[PDB]
RNA sequence: AACUGCGAAUGGCUCAUUAAAUCAGUUAUGGUUCCUUUGGUCGCUCGCCACUUGGAUAACUGUGGUAAUUCUAGA
RNA sequence: CGAUCGCACGCCCCCCGUGGCGGCGACGACCCAUUCGAACGUCUGCCCUAUCAACUUUCGAUGGUAGUCGCCGUGCCUACCAU
RNA sequence: CAUGGUAAUCCUGCUCAGUACGAGAGGAACCGCAGGUUCAGACAUUUGGUGUAUGUGCUUGGCUGAGGAGCCAAUGGGGCGA
RNA sequence: UCUGGGUCGGGGUUUCGUACGUAGCAGAGCAGCUCCCUCGCUGCGAUCUAUUGAAAGUCAGCCCUCGACACAAGGGUUUGU
């Protein structure tokens, strides 16, 4: 949730990380690509240089995360929204009609 | 977070997703995904598609007033000048009646002397 | 009130013309003095001798 | 920006030079004829509901 | 100011692209890349934006048989505008320019996209609509 | 000043088009329309405002936008 | 199947006493006629060229029937026929 | 960590600056900023490619009496595709 | 182990695009029955509409289960300052 966004989700997609599962500790988002594949472990290090250009010590302030699903073309960013759009379905309402 | 978009299909297109055509004729289309900008590039009724949101409302699936007048004032006679004009009910107005029938009553009167 | 916005009504600057406007404004019901009820404009330019002006009442 | 500001039960139209963003934004994304809470212009204007009836481009 | 971004070029030496100003040529044939240093065996391409020579191969007889300095206005091949979108055009087009980067033609049919429009002034002024 | 009405479809210019086309003479419209002028018709119908009914906009006052136009907005 | 405007203004007064009546116009009109026309047609008439002799007819060309459109007559257009 | 390998490169635009210099015409550079070229090492969120998930529709000829469901045609063909 | 990992099932995601059956006074039309009917009633008929964003697949290298089922202190070869 950013302050641009305000949504109580989390960063999971819709439907999982594909071939992880789900994150529920801590979590670092680093831009860009990195090594490895899906669940390898990275050892993260602090920088041997000195950052003193202007892309670095730079203030990232993000206005919205994508959670759209990554197991296709997903296409709605949370459950609810996805419930809201789409309205209720079959299996919806044949469980209404045993909840009663 | 930027302005959302929407597509063939009427789905809503996040930032960073689909694909926007600009036509030569000036017209700019944007699609979520190759189904469906391969439906609109076949030349293919989105309203005749089930799942388009177009379709949908084809189909029908799934789904003041008030007169305020406000007085004011006007030039020469003010709110309160126009009060006493219209509040002259109480017998005033029936007295304004009879001096004018009276006076219309002279008139007559003293023309009638003079032609004659 | 807002400072000079919503205070200091100023007024229109003619009044009804018609003469059903005059009875409809004055609460007329019919035929009262309806030639002076009509609303005068009063002029009173410094330059000129004062007046007031009366419109010409239609219908 | 500016805004053309009347008060038609009393006339006495003005102009308001309005620059913060955030004052705009409760305007912002509207209609004409539509009509909106002017809280969002300090406290002076609180209470005051007033309706967008037009306005100019910056190209006039 | 600002420097253009890299963008997909999908438009090799050797390609014939839609002429869209009123200069009376139909096609540009390009047969270089201007700014285009080079690798082995590596076709020298252009995307929307890009100077171009090119050589008319329908047109006027005047203008026909020459080689004129040209820029690309419109291209096929999908680029990322840095914002997310993927942005093609219907055809690839471009119009002839001086070396100043001044058209030789008065107006354009057509859109011209942002990144040749905001590089290239004096072809922004003759464009129709900007994408 | 502005609204309403009328005129602006006349005049003037040129001869590019145009070879039964235009055009000249002849005849027809019982196969059509027609501002205006002039002459007819306007109590010919049986059927709680009529001593006269309603609303809006100009002009006008005031606040503007635009570099710009015989551009115009809100009140 | 007049809710319009101007001009000098006058008659009746029993019932009364404030009303009812009047001339000259201007503007306005559904329709008819006239004027100005307009539009499409009737008959006849045009320069050179055969190193232009056969054209038109799929896509209206000629005609019929019934329509559409047009202010109106008409392949002006449509459908079906005849060639 | 002995030892061995080893990698980054070049250009443009803005600013400097219509500045230094120059009678004039012309016309730089250092710092800084924004991006590219060639190369390298990755990566798949996105866009594209693939696609026998032989996933799901469509469809030709034949075959199972027909329907339904399918199959065969050395991947039957084709659309979309995790 | 305060159990474990499997196999089915469920849910999520996602892909395609609306299943079979049934119903319809939807349907170009055509064919049979007329003491009937007074506009009928029986069929054939691609297609259409509703049930039905349905049906079907979805880890085999997708995500979450704590539902069901059985199984897991088993086996073999070696290794000493
Ligand atoms: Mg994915
Ligand atoms: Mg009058
Ligand atoms: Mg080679
Ligand atoms: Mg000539
Ligand atoms: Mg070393
Ligand atoms: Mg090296
Ligand atoms: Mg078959
Ligand atoms: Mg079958
Ligand atoms: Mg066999
Ligand atoms: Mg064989
Ligand atoms: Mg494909
Ligand atoms: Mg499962």
């Amino acid at each position: 949730s950013t302050d641009y966004d305000l949504s109580d989700k989390s960063i999971n997609p819709l439907g999982g990380f594909v071939h992880y599962g789900e994150v529920t500790n801590d979590f670092v988002m680093l831009k860009g690509c990195v090594v490895g594949t899906k669940k390898r472990v990275l050892t993260l290090r602090k920088s041997l240089l000195v950052q003193t250009k202007r892309r670095a010590l730079e203030k990232i302030d993000l206005k919205f995360i994508d959670t759209t699903s990554k197991f296709g073309h997903g296409r709605f960013q949370t459950m609810e929204e996805k419930k809201a759009f789409m309205g209720p379905l079959k299996k919806d309402r044949i469980a209404k009609e045993e909840g009663a | 977070m930027k302005v959302e978009l929407c597509s063939f299909s009427g789905y809503k297109i996040y930032p960073g997703h689909g694909r926007r055509y600009a036509r030569t004729d000036g017209k700019v289309f944007q699609f979520l995904n190759a189904k469906c900008e391969s439906a609109f590039l076949s030349k293919r009724n989105p309203r005749q598609i089930n799942w388009t949101v177009l379709y949908r409302r084809k189909h029908k699936k799934g789904q003041t007033r008030r007169a305020v007048k406000f007085q004011r004032a006007i030039t020469g006679a003010s709110l309160a000048d126009i009060m006493a004009k219209r509040n002259q009910k109480p017998e005033v107005r029936k007295a304004q009646r009879e001096q004018a029938i009276r006076a219309a009553k002279e008139a007559k009167k003293a023309k009638q002397a003079s032609k004659k | 009130d807002i400072p000079g916005l919503t205070d200091t009504t100023v007024p229109r600057r003619l009044g009804p013309k018609r003469a059903s406007r005059i009875r409809k404004l004055f609460n007329l019901s019919k035929e009262d003095d309806v030639r002076q009820y009509v609303v005068r404009k009063p002029l009173n330019k410094e330059g000129k001798k004062p007046r007031t002006k009366a419109p010409k009442i239609q219908r | 920006m500016k805004l053309n500001i009347s008060f038609p039960a009393t006339g006495c139209q003005k102009l308001i030079e309005v620059d913060d963003e955030r004052k705009l934004r409760t305007f912002y994304e509207k209609r004409m004829a539509t009509e909106v809470a002017a809280d969002a212009l300090g406290e002076e204007w609180k209470g005051y509901v007033v309706r967008i009836s037009g306005g100019n481009d910056k190209q006039g | 100011s600002g420097a253009k971004f890299r963008i997909s070029l999908g438009l090799p030496v050797g390609a014939v692209i839609n002429c869209a100003d009123n200069t009376g040529a139909k096609n540009l044939y390009i047969i270089s890349v201007k700014g285009i240093k080079g690798r082995l065996n590596r076709l020298p391409a252009a995307g929307v934006g890009d100077m171009v020579m090119a050589t008319v191969k329908k047109g006027k007889p005047e203008l026909r048989k020459k080689v004129h300095p040209a820029v690309v206005i419109r291209q096929r091949k999908s680029y990322r505008r840095k914002d997310g979108v993927f942005l093609y055009f219907e055809d690839n087009a471009g119009v002839i320019v001086n070396n100043k980067g001044e058209m030789k033609g008065s107006a354009i049919t057509g859109p011209v996209a942002k990144e040749c429009a905001d590089l290239w002034p004096r072809i922004a002024s003759n464009a129709g609509s900007i994408a």
